[PDB]
């Protein structure tokens, strides 16, 4: 078992600490590492440190700016990161790697950092009107667009739940801005745009702020 | 023969609950007592019972300068490099017995206490070493060995390597794969003072005949 | 530094398909090459190591081979939990370096092409701003292109997309894409829509959106 | 030790301008001469270099009555089928090593040697046969395969087929459709006389000590 910490929002220019406790195996036997992976990209090794503390080597986008070390006696490794750019935004793991002889491998649960000036706001919330617009008998897309918040995590539905069945929900964009977007659809019946209420419920959890709002079919 | 009376915690030694690795073998002393080792040759658990310079039937006439028990998790197929004068990775790099060993050693299979249905892999040995291990020599380093010409730097890589590989045991395993917990008496015969001593009966001190 | 080329992006395929993807170093790294699986908001798990030898738990289906600069990973009868991304490291020297890993992301075969689109809403509007929903769903391609057709020109660099992952039942996608426009300029102009163009199908698809209009 | 002449012909081998299909794979026997395996392992340009049974730095420490190197052509993902146990066209009908091989395979990619611009197709492989190859055996017959009932006489037909296909080497293909030049060295000791050895190494003199 392994379990990182120490993740969260940060200014650009500003500083943070990763910590990574481990359970369950002889941590102070091995080199540790760590890893990170940009939202939508691959795998990049950041650093790695001896059993011991002895020796401490970096990938050349993180040396002088961050700097590794570990206590045996806590069973834990950290991750001093300083000069933090934009270019740091990623989920950091932290990991006993396998190169030559056998043994079980551990990676932790991974933590988050984000680096930007943005800061928190609630849901923009803008919920679509067909009104015979991209509509043919049995399909017509209701649709929900919410937009202009910071931390990543906002939850949207339909008909507060009683309409989940074929909505998609579409991963979030980050705008020029440093804000974020998603937009949420479900497919029904023209003949039935009169029948149910059609709310796009809305909540950013961060911000607290919830808000369930109609969709005004036939106005344009 | 001395008049103590308390017997030897024999008990302590074959009945623990975790034996160690044997890279990180443990030792336990044993003096000042009585040592019944009728106990332990008249018992039907054990797969090897090879005694040196001593024979077990024997052992409960005699007084031995100090006792060590030693013990230890190994394969099946590795219980023949616990002898004198053996090699192999367990005898070269894990646990060496001198030559001139005068002792036990004792071996049963353990597949029922030191085997789970995933795989166990709590215990290890010694894959890579400088030099041969000493007779009694221990060795709990994990330096990151050099198998070549360039330093290593704590780091693992291109021959360099980590030191210690895990016996990974399943219930299902052929018996030379599966585990032995293994006891090693070790013990001197020679007649300097002795605080362990068999289970005799002592005379009255007669003089003059 | 030692760079690794992984061969197929991204690749497709059904339960009981062998499997091949590939790994491709820039200098010999001997066997000094993992492979590791990672699904979605998880950590990467270990397959191989050395470049042949699997891992602890892992099971016999998947199987690894190289010795040098090229090498392989296998999965020998793929099954529905082998629907993954899949990423090489090599383990000779530092920095430790990654190739980019291939996704398996077809769960299995179906046909369907599937097109549509929707207007930038007047419940929207009220924003001072235009966003267009283009909005294509449920096919079985991720491939696909998006147009637009303000007053009859076609915009381009003014535009953003997103996918929903490949349906776990259907075999389906579904995209949304967004033009946005100030008031200054989605009241300026009148004539309105995407276009979706998908090789699914013989011809793209528009329809007609007339913000300011309707 | 005398000093080092009478090199083994690795040269003839691996730098040949013409290689075999690998239907009709070229065998070479190499015998009486000194075999550095050490600069084949140390030199550039080999894509795999996989030894089973053996490594090549204890190659050179090895002594064998002949070495045979089996040489051909073939597609670049095709290389992952010449080993032990493998299954496909070329494991199955065009090259086959035992289960119990000892034995180095060497690989490259040949694109600018074998490729053309209007295609090689010089060289072919076996697309169809009745059965699977035994180990190193070689089948370079022409006889038309049936598929159907219908003996076919030695004329192509509806399921009757010429056995051959050619690869079709374009220097624009992919580079799993890339040609690339195989050898595999296989290490045969006999009751007989040990013609083949690594070189051995010598000190300066060191007179008057
Ligand atoms: C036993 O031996 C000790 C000397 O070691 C002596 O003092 C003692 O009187 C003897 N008898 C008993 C019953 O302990
Ligand atoms: C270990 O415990 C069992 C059960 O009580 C017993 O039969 C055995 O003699 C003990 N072994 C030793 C060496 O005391
Ligand atoms: C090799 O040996 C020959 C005699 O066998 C000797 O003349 C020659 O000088 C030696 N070669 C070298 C380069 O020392
Ligand atoms: C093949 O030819 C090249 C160029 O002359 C040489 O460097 C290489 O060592 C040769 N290989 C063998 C096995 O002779």
């Amino acid at each position: 078992q392994l379990q990182e910490s120490g993740g969260g929002l940060v200014q650009p220019g500003g500083s943070l600490r990763l910590s990574c406790a481990a359970s369950g195996f002889t941590f102070s036997s091995y080199e540790m590492n760590w890893v990170r992976q940009a939202p939508g990209k691959g795998l990049e090794w950041v650093a790695v440190i001896s059993y011991d503390g002895s020796n401490k080597y970096y990938a050349d986008s993180v040396k002088g700016r961050f700097t590794i070390s570990r206590d045996n006696a806590k069973n834990s490794l950290y991750l001093q990161m300083n000069s933090l750019r934009a270019e740091d935004t990623a989920v950091y793991y932290c990991a006993r790697l396998i190169t030559m002889v056998r043994g079980e491998d551990y990676w932790g649960q991974g933590t988050l950092v984000t680096v930007s000036s943005a800061s928190t706001k609630g849901p923009s919330v803008f919920p679509l009107a067909p009104s015979s617009k991209s509509t043919s008998g049995g399909t017509a897309a209701l649709g929900c667009l919410v937009k202009d918040y910071f931390p990543e995590p906002v939850t949207v539905s339909w008909n507060s739940g009683a309409l989940t069945s074929g909505v998609h929900t579409f991963p979030a964009v980050l705008q020029s801005s440093g804000l974020y977007s998603l937009s949420s659809v479900v497919t029904v019946p023209s003949s039935s745009l009169g029948t149910q209420t059609y709310i796009c419920n809305v909540n950013h959890k961060p911000s607290n702020t919830k808000v369930d709002k109609k969709v005004e079919p036939k106005s344009c | 023969f001395p008049n103590i009376t308390n017997l030897c915690p024999f008990g302590e030694v074959f009945n623990a609950t975790r034996f160690a690795s044997v890279y990180a073998w443990n030792r336990k002393r044993i003096s000042n007592c009585v040592a019944d080792y009728s106990v332990l040759y008249n018992s039907a658990s054990f797969s090897t019972f090879k005694c040196y310079g001593v024979s077990p039937t024997k052992l409960n006439d005699l007084c031995f300068t100090n006792v060590y028990a030693d013990s230890f998790v190994i394969r099946g197929d590795e219980v023949r490099q616990i002898a004198p004068g053996q090699t192999g990775k367990i005898a070269d790099y894990n646990y060496k017995l001198p030559d001139d060993f005068t002792g036990c050693v004792i071996a049963w299979n353990s597949n029922n206490l030191d085997s789970k249905v995933g795989g166990n892999y709590n215990y290890l040995y010694r894959l890579f070493r400088k030099s041969n291990l000493k007779p009694f020599e221990r060795d709990i380093s994990t330096e990151i060995y050099q198998a070549g010409s360039t330093p290593c730097n704590g780091v693992e890589g291109f021959n360099c390597y980590f030191p210690l590989q895990s016996y990974g045991f399943q219930p299902t395993n052929g018996v030379g794969y599966q585990p032995y917990r293994v006891v090693v008496l070790s013990f001197e015969l020679l007649h300097a003072p002795a605080t362990v001593c068999g289970p005799k009966k002592s005379t009255n001190l007669v003089k003059n005949k | 530094d030692i760079q690794l080329t992984q061969s197929p992006s991204s690749l497709s395929a059904s339960v009981g398909h062998r499997v091949t993807i590939t790994c491709r170093a820039s200098q010999s790294i001997s066997s000094y090459l993992n492979w590791y699986q990672q699904k979605p908001g998880k950590a990467p798990k270990l397959l191989i190591y050395a470049a042949s030898s699997l891992q602890s738990g892992v099971p016999s289906r998947f199987s690894g081979s190289g010795s040098g600069t090229d090498f392989t990973l296998t999965i020998s009868s793929l099954q529905p939990e082998d629907f993954a991304t899949y990423y090489c490291q090599q383990s000779y020297n530092l920095p430790r370096t990654f190739g980019g890993g291939t996704k398996l992301e077809v769960l299995g075969t179906v046909a369907a092409p599937s097109v549509f689109i929707f207007p930038p809403s007047d419940e929207q509007l009220k924003s001072g701003t235009a966003s267009v929903v283009c909005l294509l769903n449920n096919f079985y391609p991720r491939e696909a292109k998006v147009q637009w057709k303000v007053d009859n020109a076609l915009q381009s660099g003014n535009s953003q997309e997103s996918v929903t992952e490949q349906d776990s039942k259907d075999s389906t996608y579904s995209l949304s894409s967004t033009l946005t426009l100030s008031k200054a300029d989605y009241e300026k102009h009148k004539v309105y829509a995407c276009e979706v163009t998908h090789q699914g199908l013989s011809s793209p698809v528009t329809k007609s959106f007339n913000r300011g209009e309707c």
